[PDB]
This record gives C-alpha cells, structure tokens and sequence, in this order.
C-alpha cells in the first residue's frame, strides 16, 4: 500500500484583472483600487477653518464693499470663493489681481489696524451712489476718498513708521476721472499723482481721464495697489489729486491659508482633503477627482482606475 | 511566474480551499482529505501586507500651490502655469502606471514562489521515502495513516521510520 | 545500454549589448530601439493643416503688413514661421509680443470682421512711405492710423458692444513721434492719451516722443496693443491723440493650433508628430531629436540611444 | 540570471539551433539529433512581445506648449520657462534610463526562467529513470532509441515502461 | 527572498565564516571544518558592486537655475517658482524611494539565489552518493576525508569513485 | 562511516536596516548611504572661479558703488553675495531688479569699455554726499550724472553704434528730484524725460517729483535701466533732463556662470559642487543639504537617509 500527498493552492470564481510588466490583463485572486474617484460633493467643514464667501470675493472682502462687511477681520483655513459672488461698490481693477488675491489669500487673515493718518486740507470720507452703506452714499470701508478741501488741494506728503516686529500690508488707490471737469471739481489739479514708496520700493502711478462703460452709474475708476512695509522700514504716501488713502493696514501671517473656488456646500463632517468637488478620502495614493486641492491628498493622475493585486493569479478548474 | 508551480507544473487551482492560500489533498487507507498549510498562506500575505502598507501610507499635504483653470485668456504666465501642471500630472501618471505594473509582477511572482517553497519544504521531509508525479503530488511508498499524513503537514515526518518499508517497494 | 539527452537554449554570432540593473553592458541575442533619433528633414502636411507664413511672421500677418496680405483669414493646425521673414511696414514693437504671439498661436485663425466705428472730427486713414502698398503711402491693412483734421483734434469717444456668443479680439495701438513738432502737427495736443476699457478691465497708455534710430526713414514709433471683449460686455476707446484705431476684431476659437519656428521644407506625406527639424515617426516612445514638438510625438529624452532586450542572455559556443 | 541556467549550469547556447530559442541534443544507441521546443520558446516570446507592447503603446499629444528657445535675454521669466524644460526632460531621461535596466534585467532573469522549467519538466517526466549530469543532461539509463526520444520531447514518456530496465542499470 | 535558502532551509547564518558569503562546514572521519566558497562569494559581490556602480555613476551639472529663497512677498510669478521646484522635489524624492526599494529586493533576491544555486551546484556533483536532510546539510554515504571533502568543494569530485559504497549504504 | 556537508552564508553581529518593495525595515548585512547629508561648511574655490562679493551685491558692482570698485572688470563662475552686504552710494531702485541681477550674474563679467559719448550743454560728473570717494562727494563709477551748464538744460540727443560682433548691455538711470526747486535747479525744465531706444526697442521714463523716506541725506531717487544692443543697430538717447548716462557698455558673455547667497567662508579645497551651506561630495547620488545648488551635484531630495543593501539578508546564530 501507498498513500498520494497533492500540493496545491486557492482559486475563487470572481477573478480581478489586473495589469503587470508583461500584461495588458491578467487575472489575479483579489485586488484593490489606487485612485480615488468619487466625491461626496460636499466640503467638510473640520479639521480645516473653512470660510464660506457667499457673495463676496476675497478681493471685494478685503477693500471692504459694504455687503462685504460681515467678513472684517475674518479668518481662514481654505477661504472658499462662490461663483455668485458680485461686486457692488465704485468700480475698480487691481493691475496684477491674481498677485493681490494669492498674497491675501496665503496670509490668511483680513484683520485691520486703523493708523492716524493726517490728511491736511482735503475733505476726507468721500462716497458714492454706485457704493451705498444703507440708504446714502457710502465707499469701500478701508479705504478713504480724498477730495479738495475749500478750493485747494495741497501736495499731501504724510508718512508712517513700521516699528512692531511684523509686515505691514497697505491697500491703496487711484481714481480715474472720466471728464477734465470732474477732474478739477474733485482735485483741483488738471492732473494728479500718486508716489507710494518704502526704503526698498517706490510707486508712482499716474491717472488717466476718460470715460470707461457704466457701472452702476459711473463712467470713471478706482485702480487699487498694494504695498508691504518691512519691520523699521517706513511708509510715505505722497500725492498732489486723485489718492484714495488706506485708513490702516492688514496683518500678514505665514501658515496653511488658501483659497478655492467652489460651488459645493459645506457640511459638517471631517476629511482632511478638499477639493472644489468636495472632500475626498485620503486612504488611497492617487486621485482622479480634481488636478485642485487643499490638504493631504492623494497624488492626482490621469488614470480613472488602477488595479493592485492582493492575491496571486487565479487559475480554476472550471 | 518564474517559478513553474502556479499556472505551471500544478495544472491549476482548488476553488474548493477555503480556509488558506496553500494546501493539501492526499489519499491514504483511512480515505481522502484536504488542508490548508497556514505558515505559507501566512508568508504570502505578510509579504501581500508590507507592499500594501507601504503605497498605501504617507499622503504629503500642500496648502497654497498655482491656480490651476483660468477665467480668461493671457498668454506667456498662463501658458507655463499649465506647462507645469501639465508635466506634473503626466509624470506623476507614469509614476502610478509603473508602480502597479512592478508590484504586479512582483505578486504574482512571490505568490508563485511561495508556492513552489511549500513543494520543496515536502519533498526534503520525505526523503527517499516518495516520488514526484510532476503534477504537485507526491506517491508516498508506505503505509501512511491519517497521523502519518498530519506530520508531514506539520513538519515532524520522520522519514526514518517508513524508509525500509518505503525503499523496498520503491526498488524491489 | 543507455542514452544522453541534453537541454540547452540559443546563441547568435551578433549579440547587442544593452544596459541592466547590475550591468552597464551585457550581451542579449537582440534587442529593439526606444529612442527615435533621425528625421526625413521634412514636415508632412498631413494630417495637421500647415500653414508655412514663408516671409511673414504671425504678428506681422495679423496686423496685416502688405506683403503679408496673402494670409488674411487664413486658418493653421501648426503657423511655421521662417527665419528668412522680414518686416516692411509701420516701426512697431508690442510690448508682451510672446503673450499676443502665443495667444493668437492657439486661436488658429487670423479671421477678421470689420466693424463700423465713426471717427467723428478726425481724418482717418493715414499712411506712410515705411509701408508702401504698391505705388506710394501705405499702413497695416488691419489698423487705421487717426491724424487731425482742420486744426484740431477732439476727445474721441466711441462704442462697440459685443452682441455675439464669441470672444472678440480687438488689435489697436498708440503712435510714439520723434518730435514735439510732429506730435502737435498731427494731433494738435502737447500730449496725447489712449483708454481702451471693457466692464471689467481697463488699458490707458500715453505716448512717448523722443528721437530714435532710422527704420524705413522713420524716427517714429508705433506699440500695439490687445483687448478681449467677451459676449454680453463693451469695447469703450477714448482718446485725444496718438490712436491707432482698430477697424473691426478678430475671431477668436479655442482648438489644438499652436506656432513653430523651422527652415524644414514642406512635403506631401502622414505624419501624426512634427518638430523643427521634420516630422518623425512615434512608433517608439522616446525621441533624441528636439524638444520642440506638436502632435502625438514621444518624450524628449537626454539618451541617442536606449536598447529594449528581446531575447535571452546571449552565450555563444565560440 | 536568477536561475542559474542560462550562462550557469548549462555552459553555453547552441547557434546550430536555428528553429527555436530552447530545445533537445541527443545521443542513442540510434544516432544522434538535436530539436527545439515549441512550448518553451512560446511562452518566451509571448512574454516579450508582452513587454514590449506595453512599452511601444500610447504616446500622447500635445499642441501648443511653452516656447523653448529664446533670441534675446530676458531675465527671471525666461529662466523659469527654461528651468522648467530643463527639469521635465532630466525627469523623463532618468524614467527612460530606469525602464529600460528594469525591463532588461527582467528579460534576462524570465529568459533564464524558462530554460530551468523546461529541465524541470524534463527531469519530472523520467522520473526514477535518469539521472541529472548536473550540466543540463540527463544520462537516460536505458535503452532509447528515437521514438523513446521524441515520446520525452512531447511529453507522452511513459517512465513505467522502462523503470525496471533503467534501475536495474543505475544501481546493481 | 525568493528562493527558499537564505532566512529559509538554511535556518541561519555563520558568524564564525569571516573569509566569504557562502561557504561550507562539514564532519568526517578526520574531524570538522569550514571554508568558503569564492566563486559565488565573487558571484554576489560582482553583481552587488555593478548595481552600486550604475547608481553611484555621473550626477548632473546645472549651473544658472532659478531663485529659489525669496525675501518679500510677490504673488503670481513666485508662487510658479516655489510650486515648480517643490514638485521637482517630490519627484525626485518618489525616484530615490522606489529606486532604493526595487535594488534592495532585487538585492535580497539575488543573495538568497546564490545561496540556492551553490546547493544545488553541490546537490548536483554529489549525485547519487548524498542526500539532502532539508536543512542546508547532505549526508554522504560513503568515507570522505579531507582531501574528499576539497574535490567537492573545488568542484573536481568523482561521482563513480564512490558510488558502490554510497548506493551500499542507502539502500541495504 | 559516513560524511556531513552543510552549506551556508555569513551573518554579522551588528546588521543594517534597509527598505523594501515589501518591508519598512528589514535587517541586512550591509549598506550604503545614498544621500548626503553634510558639509564642511566651506566653499572650495576649485575647480570654479568663485567670486567673493565681501560688502556688495553684484548690482552695486555692475553700478560702481565707491566701496564695490574692486570688482571692476571682475569675473565669475559663481558669484557668492554675503547677507552684510550694504549699499553706499546715491539711493536707487531697479524696477525688475532680480531680472538684472539674473541677466549680469549668467553674463559672468563686469568687463566694462568707456566709449565717447558727447554731452553738449550739460555738466557732467555730477557728484553727492550721498556717494563718497575719498574726501568729498562722488556717484556710481559706470554713470554719469548730467546737470545744467550755464542756466540751461539743452535737448540731449546722441548716438552709439554696436560696429562689434558682440551684444553689448547698456546700464543707465533716470533721477526723481524731492522737489520742483531740485528739479529746476539741476535740469531747468520743470518735467524731465528720457527716451533709449535701438532699432528694436524703446523705453521712455518720466521723473516723478516727490519724496521718499530719507536715505543718506536724501529724499530722491534713482531709478536703473538697462538696454541690450545687438551687433549692427545703433543706441540713441535722447532727453532734456534727468538723465543718468552710460558711459560705455558691459561685454556680454554666454556660459556656465550664476550667483548665490551665502554666508560660508571660502577655503582652499577642489569641489564640483557648491551648496550655501558650503561645497559637497558628489560620489552619492541624493542630497539633502540644500535645494539651492551649482555645479556637478547630487539631486536634492525629502529623505535624509536611503541605505543601499550591499549584502543579503543578515540572519544571526
Ligand atoms: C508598461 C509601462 C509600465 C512602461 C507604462 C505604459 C504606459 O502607457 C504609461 C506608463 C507606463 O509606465
Ligand atoms: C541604473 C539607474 C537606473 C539607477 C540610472 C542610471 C543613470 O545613469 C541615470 C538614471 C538612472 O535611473
Ligand atoms: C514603496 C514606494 C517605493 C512606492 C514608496 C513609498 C512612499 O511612502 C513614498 C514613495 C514611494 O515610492
């Protein structure tokens, strides 16, 4: 008598198939997915300080267009910007918007420090009807409209040390009259000039009259700058017509800030990843969701599907 | 696979084991039988495991990076900040593609292994005592009851014991 | 009585020698090249519609320099622009030339509508002796060169809304005299002024007089200018001197067109890759010869050569 | 390679072979003669021309791109546009370079695989009635004239017919 | 490792062997000893020092790149500098981890396959006068001193020599 | 009597850890380091020309900043700009200062050829106690600062061809008085301008009157241009006030140089690769000292170790 000892291993009815070196298909026992695919399609609001703009853009946020002015002083993680928002004050560009918007937007703070600033001989707290605080004329809240003030406007020449051990952002401004005469009712001047300038930098923008399409009544403009000012260094804001003067300055920070533009809802739940989809998983190492994201992601990738195998390759009998 | 055992010198496998990567089958007086062997299905799957946690851990996090879609057309800076996204993303691409292509390969090729080493551990505690059928299955040349097919499973077969028995009716 | 069977593989005279994890050469019985490395010297026209520009440059097509009227309304996959093309108009620079280079590049057609803006006060169509179209006086076919008329010239101030479901490209300018003489002889003004505004965004260049060197007779200077009105916004120009108006828009498409730099000749054949230096064929997936690419091509790669084995350690009995 | 077959045990190739990449030398008391194997080879070149379509699929288009060649000095923009190429093009050289020393050494390595499964599935089929040279030849100890030869080189050796023939010559 | 040798069969290594990687220890008639094996000792650090050859082989110069440190806050045209060196970075640090991972298993492999191959070089010479007892160890069947144990060791043994007095004591 | 022959491989007391495809860590009997993870913490100053800027960034000395006339007609492989670095001369700015530095810092020279340019109706070497050289005032040595002759301010308009084979890099400046009685006592004009321009390019700066923070006693400034004229075209300046002049051109080279800032001391030792933190073996291929680097160097990377198995598996008795 004898005896049969057979060696042998599994297989299972329901093979994956799976790509290898040699391969284009192959079927193994059991495999897992790679790349992440699907969103819930909704922002988690944890463990990031997720900061809804509603209506307001951070740009509109910062200047401070009056139905923008819930969000003084606001903070965020990731400030999320909607595609409904909408300007509503004086009309204006900022030259380089998307430098102005990045800086902010990464120092993630709007926090606003009122200075003393000496305007002598201008009017100040110029409004408008194209920017209406309540029922009257109203401006941009961090900003202030500089006019003649009894039939002169003197060459402005006012100045400001940095002396806490932190950058200073300064938002200012020029205004574009659309006529000669509403030039010199409002500056005097038959023409104006802003010099802004620190020990490193120095901007001088000249501005330029004509008409430019209605916006809510106006046929003129605001341009907006913007100027960092250096712990010991010192701002001097100089100008002979058509300043619209900063009342202050913004803190910069360094940290995690973003900001994303997104019409998904926020919701209450955690994940650390974001993206204008929603938030998605993080276990896998890649995603097909979205090439934008904020968080600890998985890598993005052109692939929908990538097959690891976790078991060997599967050969049944039949 | 390198190794001839998997989809090689065994015809296929058992959809019939359900409790381990790796087994038995035999046929002795006391009727027929199958059984996982557990320190290679073990093998397997810890290997399996490591390569597993080891893609699967560490999402790096960025926070403030480019701006990725654009409102309206620019030309120069534009044209690179998609360049760059561009390349990144078919880079990385080939970085995800390769990746499974070589564990791939590598599992089925380790799977394959170990699968042959179970073999081979067998073959050695049988000694003179079996021959290779070619097919995955050894012919035991003795009597082996039940308690004589548990050892060899678990490792403590004692060739000695069978041997005469065994080389006689190998030879004579 | 007994027998010898032996087992044993293949061996070639000729191996090839190709590089391998532990070996930087080692000898298989053949292998297969992965890196395209030579060219025909030619680009096929097709499958992608080529438009050789012969003497002309893009921008130099798209403002329409005389002997380059040829390709108005033309329409490219791929403009080839030669190194033997020339200016003969108008002295121009644009500043950001590579930005309306690229962005016209990528629209893919030169497609010119003319629009009727009434210049009101001002005589219209100037020319010069820089640019002659056939017998005398001639200017960009694209552009209208605006000059005083009786004595003065007045503030213009004109309209063009976008009332299509298309982006509009509105080329235009502003002219740089030599002299403080010629810009009161053709403006009337000391100094001129251009705004070219939509809703959103704004331009306000102002002109430069000084002496330059000679081109085509001329000390004087023409910079262009760029501006896209999307549907539902306005064009707005305002200016009292020194425009150079534009006399309608181009038609902008989005699509896979771009712009190359080559001498290659031109040829009758398919070829699915092009590169400066002639198309090439992208059965291998790696190419030594040019960064520069448009179509389906393989990457760029540093190596002339990389061997792929296709077939066993080569071992002869040698 | 791995297996120690090629360029190992077995010296050396055959250039006489000219009509398949693995296969069979004979002497018998009938003559000599030499053959390929057709299963072996195939599953060679199977792999490699697997291999190879996955390398030679799939290039991807581009349009217009970023300039790379510049006729005047700029200065900070044109360092990145630049610097940017710079960077795609070592990445994809060294993904080029690494593809390539991988692929080969595996070409190598499932080459040297093959012939090993073919002496194994060689030695398995003769069972007790050969013995292994060692250099990649089994002393067949019995007599095998051609047909014996050609039923190994198919697969159809029946060793039972020859088993008490081929021990009584191997010990005795 | 793949093969079943190192960290397998052979359930561990030798400290006391300071002159190579592999090596034998045995017993006779004369008492016990232990020597290394060169040629597969010179095989596995040959192939170690050509995988280290190709890594270690020419970095690559650059000289004028971007800046890549800046002291003020810009905006768009910097953030571009920061993404596009920080996702050169991570490319490469995915290079140097995954290329690191592959060698080190290869290497691992290709150890624990030496070790194999100089087994069954030895299982080999030793033909029918020695069997395997599974661990690492034959048993010859026949007297062997010194000067027999070097003809296995260099690879010059007779086989034939000894036969009649191996097959005698396996099989009576 | 029969014999015993076993068959093994070393193992060693102490092992190294190692990653794999399937283990975090895995024990084997040897490795090698494959990222760099130290300097000496000096710069070699060979096999490269390294330049020690000392007291200047290399635009003070493209200027000719009094205390940077050392590096006059200087040249570089690298040059190494130290954080001390001060400026002393005339307050300026360079509207895209880090595209100029880019520009000269790759040219790799500071060669500099006065050529004759003539200033009709001007004074020129205009001088400030902003600038010293020596006892009393001073300016940029490579410019040349044009004020009023005789109460008036004549229309500057002169010329220089490029006649070479070579492109040459003209630096010039244009002057912000703090004041209209500056602006007229120096240039008589109450608005200046200046206009540079090739066959290929032009540039026009207005001066604009007002005052910046106090620097050196001043509340004016300088602003700096360059114009790169090409072989066959001509330069022409042209203004009636304001105007900082070239008094030649700098040769433009092609070639290995750059510029880097660091802190380290140079030494005398050979090196390919230089890092801020000091030059760096390159036998490995990964480095984690800087990402910031010139010269044949490893590839800077996240880790700061990868071990390389350089044996099997270590499996102790
Ligand atoms: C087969 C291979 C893994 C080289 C591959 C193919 C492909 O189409 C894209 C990326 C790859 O790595
Ligand atoms: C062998 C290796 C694949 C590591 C390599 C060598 C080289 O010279 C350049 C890149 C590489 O990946
Ligand atoms: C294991 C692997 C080599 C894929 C890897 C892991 C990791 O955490 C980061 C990069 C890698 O390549």
């Amino acid at each position: 008598s004898t005896a049969t000892l057979c060696l042998g291993h599994h297989a299972v009815p329901n093979g994956t198939l799976v790509k290898t070196i040699t391969d284009d298909q192959i079927e193994v026992t059991n495999a897992t997915e790679l790349v992440q695919s699907s969103s819930t399609g909704k922002i988690c609001n944890n463990p990031h300080r997720i900061l809804d703009g509603i209506d307001c853009t951070l740009i509109d946020a910062l200047l401070g267009d009056p139905h923008c002015d819930v969000f003084q002083n606001e903070t965020w993680d990731l400030f999320v910007e909607r595609s409904k928002a909408f300007s509503n004050c004086y009309p204006y560009d900022v030259p380089d918007y998307a430098s102005l918007r990045s800086l902010v937007a990464s120092s993630g703070t709007l926090e606003f420090i009122t200075e003393g600033f000496t305007w002598t001989g201008v009017t100040q707290n110029g409004g408008s009807n194209a920017c209406k605080r309540g029922p009257g004329s109203g401006f941009f809240s961090r900003l202030n409209w500089l006019t003649k003030s009894g039939s002169t406007y003197p060459v402005l020449n006012v100045t400001m040390p940095n002396n806490d051990n932190f950058d200073k952002l300064y938002i200012w401004g020029i205004h574009h009259p659309s006529t000669n005469q509403e030039q010199t009712s409002l500056y005097v001047q038959a023409s104006g000039r802003v010099t802004v300038s620190t020990r490193r930098s120095q901007q001088t923008i000249i501005p330029n009259i004509g008409s430019r399409p209605w916006v809510r009544g106006l046929s003129s403009r605001i341009s907006i700058y913007w100027t960092i000012v250096k712990p010991g260094d010192v701002l001097v804001i100089n100008s002979n017509g058509n300043l619209i003067a900063p009342r202050g300055y913004f803190k910069m920070r360094t940290g995690k800030s973003s900001i994303m533009r997104s019409d998904a809802p926020i919701d209450t739940c955690i994940s650390e990843c974001i993206t204008p989809n929603g938030s998605i998983p993080n276990d896998k190492p890649f995603q097909n969701v979205n090439k934008i994201t904020y968080g600890a992601c998985p890598k993005y990738v052109k692939q929908n599907t990538l097959k690891l195998a976790t078991g060997m390759r599967n050969v049944p009998e039949k | 696979g390198l190794f001839g055992a998997i989809a090689g010198f065994i015809e296929n496998g058992w959809e019939g084991m359900i409790d381990g990567w790796y087994g038995f089958r035999h046929q002795n007086s006391e009727g027929t039988g199958q059984a996982a062997d557990l320190k290679s299905t073990q093998a397997a799957i810890d290997q399996i495991n490591g390569k597993l946690n080891r893609v699967i851990e560490k999402t790096n996090e960025k926070f403030h990076q480019i701006e990725k879609e654009f409102s309206e057309v620019e030309g120069r800076i534009q044209d690179l900040e998609k360049y760059v996204e561009d390349t990144k993303i078919d880079l990385w691409s080939y970085n995800a593609e390769l990746l499974v292509a070589l564990e791939n390969q590598h599992t089925i090729d380790l799977t394959d292994s170990e699968m042959n080493k179970l073999f081979e551990k067998t073959r050695r505690q049988l000694r003179e005592n079996a021959e290779e059928m070619g097919n995955g299955c050894f012919k035991i040349y003795h009597k082996c009851d039940n308690a004589c097919i548990e050892s060899i499973r678990n490792g403590t077969y004692d060739h000695d014991v069978y041997r005469d028995e065994a080389l006689n009716n190998r030879f004579q």
